[PDB]
């Protein structure tokens, strides 16, 4: 969590090479994560072919997480709209592009953008009007 | 789905053992018996809700007795204080701690 | 050196447990067995739990020998393993005893260690109670309250293990 | 830490023994002379082959009534208390299951072998 | 969770006996009728898995659905009812209680409140 | 398995339930687990084969681990607490502790995965009993300890549960697999409501048990394993196949089905707590599930498949035993919509 | 929280029955008998208020009677308590059976110096009335005030206003 | 919490990923599945005795006769199996899919 808060806490549109830093920790975790539970139901032959599928899933989250928050933060700091949601689209279409390149696949990269996009827009705009994914109990 | 077969038939399958201040055999007091007498009648038909801080004071109370923590914090930091002093010089146990009177019967 | 017996059993008991889960040939972890049951014995006797934990031992002696007849039967192999013929068994010995070593001199040396709950390394004689049980041994007087007190713990104890006999001789047919 | 002690004692008596069984005397020690035994000739096989058990029914059903051992031995302690009744009515509860349990599986073919 | 936990409430009890005071259900209920078609439905269907006459055979053993069903709906249906109101029972008895937390509101008319007219153009 | 030794078991495993659903103490629900698993290993195996044993073992190795895991958690609660009831539990990891035991014997996913194999090693009554009893006593002890429940475990479980559930049913052609996934799926609606309001999850659960019921007991009477097996059963028994079509569309969730009704109850208590974006994913990721129930209708009742010529001889003989609850259960799954202002009595 | 009140040492400090525990032993059907009054009001005093602090001074009263117990013992049948307590030092259970014939030659020497008379089986035992002029503790546990429970059972049942109320069910 | 309680969980702990780590043989699975019910009996134990808990000195007996109940259930398993195979392997155990 402490990630998350240290994504949140850099304001929007500012420090952009800490925003960047923060999304590039991020993606590096959820691609450990990856690894993991790929390493474990796919075992790998060797523990240096575990390694590569280990270094290219976490490098590929890495550099989509650090594609959005730098794209995201350049473009709020370009266009200094901070809490515009088309600044999330634009880093996560940008996360996308680094998808489909690193799988050397165009139709992967046109797909990721456009989902990897929406989702972010839609996750930003969360922030701006409170939704609530986990909901606490209140009845 | 929990059928309180045992409150419906006034039957005691498993509430004797349930807390450490039922009756137990020969009349032996749990460690903690006062503590979680007091804790049980203070959140009696308040509900938990209403319990989990209406009576937040006899639980800690409770799980201070049970566990020790903050006794054994403020132990462990006189004995360090103590080492410390020694080690200074500026501190001499009293021959009573040291063994050289006998203690009360 | 003895007023930290139960640290130095405890201890011993990790390093059992790491022995029988790098998961060497069924012998040799069902030594580990013994060991640590032996050792968790020792811990609770010197809390005060002598019935219980001669009662641990003799109950994991009997189970580790059936064990052990049935490893000779079907958990054999021709070059059984030990923790130094395989480097996974001797990886997950080696880490597991490095783990142990690395929380051991963490707590011992650091007043308050908090792997995932916090503990004190003030040894474990702060702990004990200073009351009298008088003409009584409070382990017997509660365990013989099964009898008088655990009528339903008894029922269901006495029918899980009739019902347990009735279970391995379906689950051994085999048709 | 009497217990201890002797405990101590008597392992270091065994293991001085071992120590001096094999340093006192002289050795020899050739590859025929720690072959295994096998009654003169060479084993066909390894001795850490499968064994079959044909009393592992019995063996499993062993460790349930090692079970019953543990539940019945507290009845030295139980016999003090006051419910005298209920203690007798469930002692006797669980030995007649553990002799309802041994009746099953001798009636089943159970306590026979192979 | 909600109405587990109410004070006074016997465990394993379909019907209290505070629920007498609510009226019972009327036999022509539309649910209790709808009850007896579920159970005219289940006759027809056994019928229909034992390859029987699907309308005209087993009256009896539908008759025996169609009465089960209505017999179970009625006492489901009086336990609905008086789950029901024992809501609002208590949710009536809890606003008389904090009436802080439900306040009274001052009524304006729509001549005095400000509604602003978007144009549809 | 003798009958009597049979009935003996199904007992001790209906007695396990009830004392897990019965006892005020820890020590005697964990005994009650443990109760179910001893009866419940041989009655996965009543049929012998290396399947039914390959079954018996996983399910005994992933329940053994959940119930080392939630005593483990009820010795910490213990520890930090003294007390034994269930209630409020009172240490947090003791608490994710308990939630990953009670996960892992629902079969909620990341536990998912033994739940598909252990379904199509063993039979269709023991699968039904697996799938529809043996539910019962883990949501029960999760309802009564929802309170100390971490929202976000229980509800990252669900979700993962219903896109698990829904994704692996798709490339099922075996109709327990297909249940076994189905079976997931409905686990998690049913938890996702757990913290909210336990009173859905009852309603949910004796909606999926009548279904699920429905369904195992017409695959029973069609006795069929695979789709292709369950493609002839329009030759022999065509009113089979109708009403597993009924009951398939019914668990799809499609309205006017009684199916609806859950997930609509669960969909407004989720959004009376601001829960939006949950309530609308589940929705959405259920319709892998109608996917491939459409998929296999379409291969029972909708369309005709080709027979076999042997079938003529199945025409004359009928169907010698009859499941008397199999028409009530086809009626309440699929028509007791008009009827769920009485979800109050369970209340 | 608060400090804890620990008693001085000068007012804990008190004439002590420097006496081995065979000693006691052989003298504790007759202690018992004799020192019954302040025993028991010691025994009272600790039970109900639940605080050693508190009966400090019931139990330097039962300090004293035992001592005057031991004196009068001294002063005329010291010679016979003497060889009895020494039997029993003997046995490590300290069992009362093997020094009967000594205990016999104690209990004529108390009856006829002192006219003191051995309690009987199952009277030590007997649950006994104290009367005290100590007050009975109010709050022993020193317990905090009582959460107030809540409000419940208003009235009678009235059938729902509208029905189920749910969603377009209108009964 | 004094140390013991830490090395005790840390036993169980190591049985845990040892139960879920496998490697070839289900006996030592078995052992580790023992090995954790050792440990949760000197949890127990050691709980009961310092805080007194007189009538729940006997909890520890009942969770060693189901522990050994679930020993005697996963022999029982092995050896049909073993039968079945040859060997205790987990690897044949493959039948089942998904």
């Amino acid at each position: 969590k402490t990630l998350l808060h240290k994504y949140s806490d850099i304001p929007e549109g500012t420090e952009c090479h800490r925003k960047a830093y923060a999304s590039t920790s991020i993606g590096g975790a959820t691609g450990l994560i990856v690894s993991a539970y790929s390493i474990a139901l796919k075992p790998p032959a060797s523990f240096l072919e575990g390694v590569a599928r280990t270094g290219r899933y976490t490098f590929t989250s890495a550099a989509i997480g650090a594609i959005f928050g730098l794209t995201s933060c350049i473009s709020a700091q370009v266009r200094e709209k901070p809490d515009d949601p088309l600044n999330y689209f634009i880093g996560g279409c940008a996360g996308g592009l680094t998808l489909g390149a690193r799988t050397r696949s165009y139709g992967i990269g046109a797909a990721a953008c456009a989902y990897m996009g929406l989702t972010a827009a839609l996750v930003k705009m969360g922030q701006l009007e409170g939704w609530q994914v986990f909901a606490e109990p209140k009845v | 789905p929990f059928f309180d077969v045992q409150k419906r038939l006034g039957l005691d399958l498993d509430r004797w053992m349930t807390i450490q201040s039922a009756e137990q055999p020969h009349k032996i007091p749990g460690r903690c018996h006062a503590f979680e007498k007091e804790w049980i009648e203070c959140a009696h038909g308040i509900g938990g809700i209403r319990a989990e801080k209406e009576c937040k004071i006899e639980f800690d109370d409770f799980v201070e007795c049970l566990l020790r923590q903050k006794t054994m914090k403020r132990l462990s930091a006189i004995k360090r204080q103590r080492d410390k002093l020694i080690k200074e010089g500026k501190y001499t146990p009293p021959p009573h701690h040291l063994g050289k009177e006998d203690p009360r019967p | 050196m003895t007023m930290y017996i139960a640290f130095i059993l405890s201890t011993i008991f990790v390093i059992g447990f790491v022995g029988f889960s790098s998961k060497p040939s069924p012998i040799y972890g069902g030594l580990g067995l013994i060991v640590s049951g032996g050792v968790g014995c020792g811990i609770v006797l010197n809390f005060g739990g002598s019935f219980l934990g001669l009662m641990v031992f003799l109950i994991y002696l009997g189970g580790m020998l059936v064990v052990f007849g049935y490893t000779t039967a079907m958990a054999t192999e021709m070059y059984p393993e030990v923790w130094v013929s395989n480097k996974t068994v001797f990886g997950a010995f080696v880490s597991g005893l490095m783990m142990e070593f690395c929380m051991v001199y963490y707590a011992l040396k650091e007043e308050e260690v908090e792997i995932i709950f916090k503990f004190n390394g003030l040894g474990d004689w702060v702990i004990y109670d200073t009351g009298d049980s008088g003409f009584f041994s409070e382990e017997a007087m509660g365990i013989a309250a099964l009898y008088s007190y655990g009528t339903w713990l008894v029922i269901v104890t006495g029918w899980s293990l009739l019902i347990g006999v009735v279970v391995i001789m379906e689950i051994t047919r085999g048709n | 830490m009497n217990i201890m002690l002797t405990l101590l004692t008597n392992v270091t008596l065994a293991s001085l023994l071992v120590l001096i069984a094999f340093w006192l005397p002289q050795l020899n020690a050739y590859s025929e002379k720690t072959s295994p035994y096998e009654c003169g000739f060479d084993p066909m096989g390894s001795a850490r082959l499968p064994f079959s058990m044909k009393f592992f029914l019995v063996a499993i059903t062993f460790l349930l009534f090692d079970l019953e051992i543990a539940l019945l031995l507290p009845l030295p302690w139980a016999s003090q208390t006051n419910n005298l009744k209920t203690m007798l009515t469930m002692a006797l509860f669980l030995l007649i299951l553990l002799a309802a349990s041994l009746a099953y599986e001798w009636t089943q073919k159970g306590l026979e072998w192979a | 969770t909600m109405m587990s936990g109410r004070p006074g409430r016997v465990p394993l009890q379909f019907l209290p006996n505070e629920a007498r005071s609510l009226p019972p259900p009327k036999l022509t209920d539309p649910r209790l009728v709808y009850m007896g078609f579920l159970g005219y439905c289940s006759g027809l269907i056994d019928n229909a898995i034992r390859r029987r006459p699907v309308v005209s055979a087993g009256l009896h053993r539908q008759l025996l659905y169609v009465t089960s069903f209505v017999f179970f709906g009625y006492y489901l249906l009086k336990r609905q009812d008086y789950m029901y109101a024992l809501r609002d029972h208590d949710m009536f008895a809890y606003v008389k209680s904090h009436p802080e937390d439900f306040p009274e509101k001052d009524k304006k008319t729509y001549g005095e409140i400000l509604e602003e007219f978007h144009p549809v153009r | 398995m003798n009958p009597i030794i049979y009935t003996t078991l199904i007992m001790t495993v209906m007695s396990g339930t009830m004392l897990v659903m019965i006892s005020s103490h820890w020590l005697l629900i964990w005994i009650g687990f443990e109760m179910n698993l001893l009866a419940m290993i041989p009655v996965l195996m009543k049929n012998f084969n290396p399947r039914a044993t390959e079954a018996a073992t996983k399910y005994f190795l992933t329940q053994a681990t959940a119930s080392m895991m939630l005593m483990m958690a009820i010795i910490i609660n213990l520890l930090y607490s003294g007390q034994w009831t269930i209630t409020k539990m009172f240490n947090p990891v003791a608490m994710t502790m308990m939630t990953m035991a009670l996960a892992m014997k629902l079969g909620l996913s990341p536990f998912h995965f033994w739940v598909p194999e252990v379904t199509q090693g063993i039979s269709l009554q023991a699968g039904l009993l697996l799938l529809t009893w043996q539910k019962l006593a883990p949501l029960s002890v999760l309802c009564q300890i929802s309170q100390s429940i971490n929202p976000n475990l229980m509800l990252t479980m669900a979700m993962l549960s219903i896109l698990i559930g829904g994704w692996g049913g798709l490339n099922q052609t075996q109709l327990r697999k297909i249940m076994a996934y189905s079976s997931i799926a409905h686990m998690g609606w049913m938890t996702a409501v757990l913290p909210y309001n336990t009173t859905m999850t009852i309603l949910n659960l004796l909606i999926y048990i009548t279904m699920t019921l429905a369904m195992f007991m017409l695959l029973i009477h069609s006795s069929a394993t695979t789709t292709l097996s369950l493609s002839h059963t329009w030759n022999k028994m065509p009113v089979i196949t109708s009403l597993m079509m009924v009951t398939l569309l019914s668990m799809g969730g499609l309205p006017p089905l009684s199916g609806f009704m859950p997930k609509w109850m669960i969909i407004q208590e989720m959004t009376k707590n601001e829960s939006i974006i949950m309530p609308t994913l589940m929705a959405m990721t259920a319709l892998l599930n109608l996917y491939f129930y459409m998929r296999l209708a379409y291969s029972s009742s909708l369309t005709m498949f080709p027979s076999t010529n042997n079938m003529k001889m199945k025409w004359q003989f009928e169907h010698t035993k009859q499941m008397k609850l199999l028409p009530t259960m086809i009626v309440l799954s699929t028509l007791v919509l008009p009827m769920t202002p009485a979800l109050s009595s369970l209340n | 929280p608060g400090i804890v009140e620990l008693p001085t040492l000068e007012d804990l400090k008190v004439q002590e029955v420097k006496v081995s525990s065979s000693v006691l032993k052989a003298a504790a059907h007759h202690y018992g008998a004799q020192c019954d009054k302040p025993n028991k009001e010691f025994m009272l005093c600790r039970w109900e208020e639940k605080d050693p602090r508190r009966c400090l001074e019931e139990g330097k009263l039962v300090n004293q009677c035992a001592l005057d117990f031991f004196r009068q013992i001294k002063r005329h049948c010291a010679e016979p308590f003497t060889e009895y307590w020494t039997c029993i030092d003997y046995s490590g259970l300290q069992l009362f059976r093997h020094c009967r014939k000594q205990q016999a030659k104690f209990d004529e020497c108390v009856l006829d110096k002192l006219g003191w008379v051995r309690p009987d089986l199952g009277e030590l035992s007997k649950v006994t009335k104290v009367k005290t002029d100590r007050p009975l503790p109010e709050n022993p546990y020193h317990s905090r005030a009582r959460p107030e429970p809540n409000p419940e059972a208003e009235g009678d049942l009235k059938p729902a206003k509208h029905g189920s109320r749910l969603f377009f069910w209108t009964m | 919490m004094p140390l013991v309680y830490m090395n005790i969980i840390m036993a169980f702990a190591i049985a845990l990923a040892g139960l879920l780590m496998y490697r070839s043989h289900l006996m030592s699975s078995l052992l580790c599945l023992e090995g954790m019910m050792l440990s949760l009996f000197i949890m127990s134990t050691l709980i009961i005795l310092n805080t007194h808990f007189t009538l729940a000195n006997m909890m520890p007996i009942i969770l060693l006769v189901f522990a050994a109940c679930e020993a005697a259930l996963g022999l029982s398993l092995l050896v049909m199996v073993s039968n079945t195979y040859g060997t205790d392997y987990v690897q044949n155990l493959n039948l089942l899919q998904c």
